[PDB]
RNA sequence: UAUUUAAAUAAUAUUUUAAAAUUUAUUGAAUAAAUAUAGUAAGAUUAUUUUAGUUGAAUUAAUAAAUAAAUAUUUAUUUUUCUUUGU
């Protein structure tokens, strides 16, 4: 958290700088169809404090090796641009979830951001979770320790977080790949 | 008039299928039912006739015949020469089909039950005594079932003891 | 009155005679008292074992996931699922096998029944959009009808601005996935609450209604309108699995109790409406949907109204084939990549596997096909080998003509569109 | 006198009657409008204490973003230093030395 | 688009191979494709199947030409257009109506180049 | 159960009526009361408007490269095969919504290295999936259809035979067809110049480069 | 033009690009498995509804049984539309299904031939824990809690309250609970 | 007895309340959840020959308009479909989005027409014996 | 030109009685049609016991200037401080 404008204005860095004061870095943005994982993010998440253990940066990243593969095969886990990787499971066997999250058709996580009342486009947003399984309340008490001062709702279908943008939802997904689903 | 999907319009498996009614009610009795397949029935059998007679008067008016193959068809007719370039299946082939599916059917339906038979009479001379499944450590069991199957065994099942029988803290019979 | 409300409670006395009756009145002896139909619980059907017969293998408790059993029995044949059984997410995650009956009231044999049919855990959601639509569809659109101030020829006698019409009422359209799902979560909620009955055949030995009733009274089944109604899928049986029904039972059937008999699938054709910008002026009937459902359907309402739901084998087998593919796409992909390692999608069609169990009707339809594939071997459009020219032709831009043209051997065969 | 119909608020203590206004604390309407044009204004100062910085062509309004990327982009094909397309619509000049620029 | 001959069918009966052979048997000898022309778009584009002087009909003309194609019966009948590809006799034809030297494969094939070597984006 | 009166919130049922102006509403002039209307402030830019979609505009519809790479990780599509618009409308990869002329536009969104040669078809690809796709080693064709081609394209079924397929109008040509740099369809034919010396030697062949379907069997078990 | 069996179009074809030695990936087709399931099914739908004969049950409209449900001339047309396209789908399904085949064998035995039979054997498998998970729950039930009813599941199900419960026969064979209720609160 | 009964009542067009004097003055931009419609700078004005002989004042620069002008016109696209809040409003000029949607319903399924962009796409070449009365 | 993240594809309707004579015809000023339309005059508009914000402000026709204000519905910012504060 430095303002480079304010360091700039003050003469605590040097002038060429102000395209970092104007523009963020540039980043592969993470989206539905390009996993694009933060790893800045993901160590947030393994100092935060939780019950279960999470898996590794390095198990959860796709493998960067050697190409001079003449052809290629069906490994479960292949060189992917997108960073696609089936799940893998729990970091601990020796232990039981209380919930398990599904995938959807393509693969992709459940976290879908919509917005309250978008006919008057509303920048007001909120997530919406709806392919949880086994014990919704120990995943909803999950996302209560990762975001403290949100609302989060629950249901037989769809567990709701309130005031989280996409910012959240990969967070949310971070979590999930961690964890193993 | 206007447009209608008439191409989907008898698509369906049945002939309920594909018909706009809003004329019907959320509980129909015994002739209300008989009714409502009487009409269906009534409107199938309505639009096809009445579209072949009106196709039918068209071509006899047009001096064709009632099918619509004019004199040089009815010519290959009679020397023999096939005049359809896809010749499809008539309804004689096509009830013939269905006969001989439904004697097939009924063959290995006989089959069937006489292997069945047999096992069962294997499996009944094998187990005199009901399996574990005769237990009551989750829930009580039902005496609708017990007195159906009480003739696949040779003890009475349907006395059942006020206490809540489980198979390991007493011994069945 | 409501409840809070003054008027609520101003009839203070005589509601009730001082002197009670001598046949139907008594005291309250003390806890230890049994009351007719007193229960913790607010039950607004009381209905219990004995008026409403639950037939299943256990009554259903909360120790047991489901009242069926959950191991086949070694005493009985145990038949597998027609279908290979996947777990998707919402299907109960164990194993289900129900007694399949026979005719005679006895027990012939058990049957491993589909979680992604009779699995999915039902969900008020769902059950409620299903009842709504069926009650707000099955009313009469026609019977709407209302007059209007135009309408009206010389206030009491001159009509509404606005009046209900019949082309003005709506019908909604409802999508098959929803469709689908309620119908299974019903028939899961038939199977948990234990009222889910297997039978191999509906078949009268007289078309006739007496042979019917006789047939009810022989296998207890109550029919009477004051009684627990029931709900038939005839399909058929195992062996020779039919979509329409038996003739002999389907004319029995027609009793004026409380028994319906409805087709043997929980899909439903996609609804279209050809009129929704109202263009057809002279169209009649309510906007939405121009193809609605047909009363011979499963549904959430008469799943409701009747107590028993007797399905049968072939409407079993029916219901399995046309959810398989739905249950095989739902999957994800790093599942799905792993059916034909495990044999799930061992298509007959390309030779790997003898072809599976069909219908009657399938099976005539597939005859036909197989004797009718020998016309199309002659002609160049032959559906069984379209293009089969291709690897051998050479394609040449004719600029002059601006066309694009498929010539073999040095002749031409692309046809030139006409207009 | 702009609300005809005056809300009626529950009645805790008795001098609810006797009062008026709603919010005795909060400042009349004139007041609180003069009150918020100078925190704006101080607010406005505040932000441009510091000299008018300069953005690049990503960091730049929707208007003009696309119009300043399409006015380089046939020079952007070169690549050589030393190549500056002065195009009208910009950040003005702050006629001033400023820190960023 | 019902009216007209616009992606829409025109004759519903499809022949054996060996009724087209028959069909084709009565045309008279010395006719040609090129010879029937296209009717305008005020004539309503229908076919009458195989009767006589069928060959007249433009409509049946063609479609008897499609389905002998998917059949594999030569096309006893020459084509629509015969395309001119190389100069050869007549080296000059007569026509009152402006519409062969426009119709010529080598008329419009130097038009086509003209097109392509002049773009210069 | 109760009105929506404008300035006055939700009002019961058979309450005060008596300053409503919703009423009226459903049955501004202080900004209009000098006389500037919005819509003759501003002059328009051109005839037909900025952003008009007239016939030739070529407007394409976004394909991102990210999404291609992730169905084809996922399944939906197989590498080995060509991929063009019929294979991937058939593997849903692409709602039947989104297609439009012209075709689609292949984007590469955040995707800087494809780890596998790709063999695509698609209409006007950026230069930089271009290159991406050549470094991994696959090859792109740009396929700009016509209306009736791009038809016969996602539904070859209702075309039994091949038929004469007209070329692309001169715009199309010029844009994308003969663009060496889009890696056209048309560019080595137009490149050919042996067409322009006689009419006859004009047609251009091409033929495949090189290295039944009937469900019943016999049971061969036996 | 055959984009749909897999292989470059004409206009691919005139282009001249070279996309023949591209590669040889193993691919398990299970999409196009399912996509061939569905078309057959319908086919045989088509066939089905192409063969309909009428069969009245009541006399009013039994003057029709030996017909067919459609007008020949309707039948030929559907024939024409529908049904022969559907057998167009079906045999390219089966057309790409088999040239995948192809290629899965040829990889089979590139495999084979390089690293070794349990290598490829490895190499050429997909399975995961949650695919053990989606096909046997029971060898699930340690490792996650799926059910739908968590308070069911064994790791969980000592949550559930289990009554004593007794067949009374007095009242006709109705089974009832022993335990005493709980007094619930009433007033402030 | 009988008098003139009333029939049904043919709806709008959808794209009635849409303007082509907004389409040709303003556009639309921005991300979906902050979109602005702009219109280019300047003051427009018929003047004598002679003035503004200085053309490097004279700007082509994009200015955004009045926000209440700007939720007026998003209100007039918002009319249609008003009742369903989940419905995001109209936008000035149609997506490629919008012209495939106004044919796959599954109604316009079996029209080989109107599919795809016909109406978009430029006319086929006709035939040359093509010729009308 | 394309090196930036989302989404529950659904349209149909929108007070009432009235504020005016031109219309289209017929029979020797009446007769029968017109929810035709009035920048729209005026009124009536069915349902208690309730649970949170302002009580006289805003007002710049028209090139590169941070911002109109009230009323009402939803909705968001827990940072310091001696107490307080509807942004
Ligand atoms: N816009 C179009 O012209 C269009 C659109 C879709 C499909 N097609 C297909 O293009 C082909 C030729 O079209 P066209 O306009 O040149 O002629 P056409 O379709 O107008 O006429 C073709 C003639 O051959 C018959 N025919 C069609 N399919 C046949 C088959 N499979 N076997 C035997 N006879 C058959 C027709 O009934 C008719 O007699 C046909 O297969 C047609 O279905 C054309
Ligand atoms: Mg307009
Ligand atoms: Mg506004
Ligand atoms: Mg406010």
């Amino acid at each position: 958290p430095t303002d480079v404008a304010a360091n700039i204005s003050a003469g605590a860095m040097p002038p060429e700088a102000n395209v970092a004061a104007a523009l963020p870095v540039p980043r592969i943005q993470y989206s539905k169809w390009n996993r694009a994982l933060r790893s800045d993010v993901y160590d947030e998440l393994l100092k935060l404090p939780l019950r279960y253990k999470l898996h590794d940066f390095a198990k959860l990243c796709p493998p960067q090796r050697c190409q001079e593969e003449p052809e290629a095969v069906g490994v479960v886990g292949r060189d992917s641009a997108v960073g696609y990787l089936p799940p893998l499971g729990p970091a601990d066997p020796l232990d039981t979830i209380p919930f398990f999250v599904h995938r959807s058709s393509n693969g992709v996580l459940p976290g879908k951001v919509f917005s309250m009342h978008p006919r008057n486009l509303m920048p007001a947003f909120y997530l919406r979770i709806q392919q949880v399984e086994g014990d919704m309340f120990r995943f909803e008490e999950e996302l209560l320790k990762i975001f403290p001062t949100k609302k989060i709702f629950v249901r037989s279908h769809s567990i709701y977080v309130y005031n989280v943008a996409l910012d959240g939802r990969m967070v949310l997904h971070h979590w999930l790949l961690g964890l193993g689903f | 008039g206007g447009f209608t999907m008439k191409y989907k319009k008898g698509t369906g498996l049945w002939d309920e299928d594909h018909v706009n009614d809003y004329k019907t009610n959320r509980y129909l009795s015994a002739r209300a039912t008989m009714r409502w397949y009487q009409e269906m029935e009534r409107h199938q059998t309505r639009n096809s006739l009445n579209a072949r007679r009106a196709t039918q008067s068209h071509n006899n008016n047009r001096g064709l015949h009632h099918t619509g193959r004019g004199a040089f068809e009815r010519e290959l007719e009679r020397r023999g020469v096939q005049v359809e370039k896809y010749p499809l299946t008539t309804t004689t082939g096509t009830m013939r089909v269905a006969e001989l599916v439904i004697l097939r059917r009924m063959e290995l339906e006989k089959r069937a039950e006489e292997a069945l038979a047999e096992q069962r009479g294997e499996l009944q001379k094998k187990n005199p005594t009901p399996s574990e499944w005769y237990d009551e450590s989750k829930g009580p069991l039902n005496p609708n079932f017990l007195r159906s199957m009480r003739s696949h065994y040779e003890v009475d099942i349907a006395n059942l003891p006020d206490t809540p029988l489980i198979r390991g803290q007493r011994e069945f019979f | 009155s409501s409840i809070f409300s003054p008027r609520y409670d101003w009839r203070t006395s005589g509601v009730h005679d001082i002197a009670p009756r001598d046949e139907g009145d008594f005291l309250y002896q003390g806890p230890q008292h049994v009351l007719p139909g007193a229960h913790p619980l607010p039950l607004h059907h009381p209905h219990n074992t004995i008026t409403r017969p639950v037939i299943s293998p256990y009554i259903p408790s909360p120790q047991r996931s489901h009242p069926y059993f959950t191991a086949p029995l070694p005493e009985l044949p145990h038949f597998s699922t027609t279908k290979p059984i996947v777990y998707t997410y919402g299907t109960m995650k164990e194993r289900i096998i129900a007694p399949v009956f026979n005719l005679k009231n006895e027990v012939i044999y058990t049957r491993e029944l589909d979680p992604f049919i009779f699995g999915m855990y039902p969900e008020v959601e769902e059950l409620s959009k299903n009842l709504t639509y069926w009650m707000v569809r099955c009313q009469n659109f026609a019977s709407k009808w209302d007059y209007e101030t135009r309408e009206i020829w010389r206030y009491t006698w001159g009509g509404r601005t606005k009046p209900s019409k019949p082309w003005n009422m709506l019908m909604p359209t409802m999508d098959v996935k929803t469709w689908s799902k309620s119908n299974r979560m019903m028939l899961t909620l038939k199977m948990l609450q234990g009222r889910l009955q297997v039978v191999d055949r509906l078949t009268l030995e007289e078309p006739t209604q007496e042979c019917y009733l006789e047939l009810c009274r022989n296998m207890s089944w109550d029919v009477r309108h004051t009684g627990g109604g029931v709900l038939f899928m005839d399909g058929g049986s195992r062996i020779t699995p039919s979509s329409e029904f038996d003739r002999a039972f389907f004319f029995g059937s027609f009793f004026n109790g409380r028994n319906k008999i409805v087709r043997p699938t929980v899909l439903c054709d996609e609804q279209y409406d050809y009129n929704k910008t109202a263009a057809k002026q002279r169209m009649k009937g309510p906007k939405g949907a121009k193809n609605p459902i047909p009363i011979n359907r499963f549904n959430a309402y008469d799943a409701m109204k009747h107590d028993r739901l007797v399905i049968t084998e072939g409407a079993l087998m029916q219901l399995e084939d046309e959810l398989y593919e739905h249950k095989l796409q739902i999957l994800p992909p790093h599942i799905r990549n792993q059916l034909p390692e495990y044999g799930y999608l061992d298509s007959e069609a390309l030779g790997d596997c003898v072809p599976s169990l069909k219908t009657i009707q399938m099976e005539a339809a597939a005859r036909t096909e197989e004797a009718e594939s020998d016309m199309y071997k002659s002609f160049i459009d032959n559906p069984y080998n379209p293009w089969k020219d291709n690897m051998d032709a050479s394609y040449a831009v004719d600029g002059a003509d601006g066309t694009v043209q498929k010539f073999v051997d040095g002749k031409k065969v692309s046809w030139s569109m006409l207009s | 006198a702009f609300r005809r119909l005056v809300k009626r608020h529950k009645i805790t203590n008795n001098q609810m009657l006797l009062m008026r206004r709603r919010e005795p604390y909060k400042p009349t309407m004139k007041d609180r409008q003069e009150i918020a044009d100078r925190a704006k204004l101080e607010e406005f100062e505040r932000k441009n204490a510091d000299g008018l910085m300069f953005v690049p062509e990503k960091a730049l309004p929707p208007w003009q973003k696309s119009l300043a990327h399409n006015a380089k982009a046939l020079g952007s094909r070169i690549n050589f230093r030393g190549f500056r397309v002065r195009v009208a619509d910009g950040q003005d000049e702050p006629g001033f030395p400023t820190p960023f620029r | 688009g019902a009216f007209t001959k616009g992606r829409r069918p025109v004759m519903r009966q499809k022949y054996s191979r060996e009724a087209l052979q028959a069909a084709l048997a009565m045309v008279p000898p010395g006719f040609e494709v090129a010879d029937v022309p296209r009717p305008p778009q005020r004539i309503l584009a229908q076919s009458e199947g195989i009767v006589g002087r069928w060959y007249s009909n433009y409509w049946t003309l063609h479609s008897m030409r499609y389905q002998c194609l998917l059949a594999g019966v030569e096309w006893p009948l020459g084509e629509r257009q015969r395309p001119r590809t190389n100069y050869d006799e007549p080296f000059f034809f007569a026509d009152f109506e402006e519409s062969k030297a426009i119709r010529d494969y080598r008329s419009r094939w130097i038009n086509v180049n003209r097109s392509l070597v002049g773009m210069t984006k | 159960c109760g009105h929506n009166m404008i300035k006055m919130g939700w009002m019961k049922i058979g309450g005060s009526w008596k300053y409503s102006r919703g009423y009226n509403d459903r049955r501004g002039q202080w900004q209009e009361r000098k006389m500037t209307p919005r819509f003759m402030l501003a002059p328009r830019v051109s005839a037909g408007g900025p952003r008009n979609r007239y016939e030739g505009k070529l407007v394409f519809s976004p394909l991102r490269l990210s999404k291609l790479l992730w169905a084809i990780d996922t399944g939906r599509i197989n590498p080995n095969e060509v991929i063009t618009l019929y294979h991937l409308r058939q593997a849903n990869v692409v709602g039947e919504r989104e297609i439009v002329w012209p075709g689609f536009v292949l984007i590469s969104n955040g995707v800087r290295r494809v780890p596998y040669p790709i063999h695509i078809e698609l209409q006007n690809a950026s230069a930089e999936s271009i290159r991406l796709i050549e470094e991994a080693g696959g090859s792109f064709t740009c396929v700009y259809m016509t209306h009736e081609g791009l038809y016969q394209e996602l539904h070859p079924e209702e075309y039994p035979i091949f038929m004469d397929q007209e070329l692309p109008e001169r715009r199309g040509l010029e844009s994308l067809a003969t663009n060496p740099s889009k890696r056209g369809w048309l560019t080595r034919w137009y490149e050919d110049s042996s067409k322009y010396a006689h009419p006859a030697a004009g047609r251009r062949y091409s033929h495949y480069l090189k290295p039944t379907l009937l469900p019943w069997h016999s049971y061969n078990t036996a | 033009m055959s984009g749909a069996f897999g292989c470059g179009s004409y206009r691919s074809v005139v282009a001249g690009t070279q996309n023949v030695p591209r590669r040889m990936t193993f691919y398990p087709s299970a999409y196009e498995l399912i996509q061939l399931h569905k078309a057959h099914r319908e086919v045989i739908r088509h066939f089905y509804v192409r063969d309909k004969i009428f069969d009245n049950k009541f006399p009013g409209n039994a003057l029709a049984n030996g017909l067919f449900k459609f007008v020949p001339n309707r039948r030929e047309n559907y024939h024409m539309r529908e049904l022969m396209e559907s057998i167009r789908r079906r045999s390219i399904w089966m057309h790409r299904i088999k040239q995948q085949r192809e290629i899965n064998a040829k990889v089979v035995e590139n495999m084979e031939v390089k690293y070794g039979k349990k290598a490829a054997a490895s190499m050429l498998c997909f399975t995961t824990p949650d695919s053990n998970a989606y096909f046997a729950p029971h060898r699930y039930q340690d490792v996650a809690n799926s059910w739908p009813n968590y308070w069911q599941h064994p790791s969980v199900n000592h949550v559930v309250p289990k009554p004593r419960w007794r067949r009374h026969r007095e009242l006709g064979g109705i089974t009832r609970v022993e335990d005493p209720f709980a007094v619930q609160a009433s007033d402030y | 007895r009988k008098a003139r009964r009333v029939q049904l009542q043919p709806t709008e067009y959808l794209a009635q309340h849409r303007m082509q004097v907004w389409q040709l003055r303003f556009k639309e931009m921005g991300p979906p959840f902050s979109r602005v419609w702009v219109a280019l700078g300047g003051k427009m004005r018929r003047r004598r020959v002679g003035r503004q002989v200085d053309v490097k004042d004279m700007r082509y620069y994009w200015r955004p308009i009045e926000p209440q002008y700007q939720r007026l016109y998003m209100s007039r696209l918002r009319i249609r479909d008003h009742s369903n809040k989940l419905r995001q409003p109209m936008r000035l000029r149609a997506t490629n989005a919008d012209i495939g949607s106004g044919s796959s319903s599954i109604e316009w399924e079996r029209a080989s027409n109107r599919k795809y962009g016909a109406m978009l796409a430029p006319p086929k070449r006709q035939d040359f014996e093509f010729r009308v009365v």
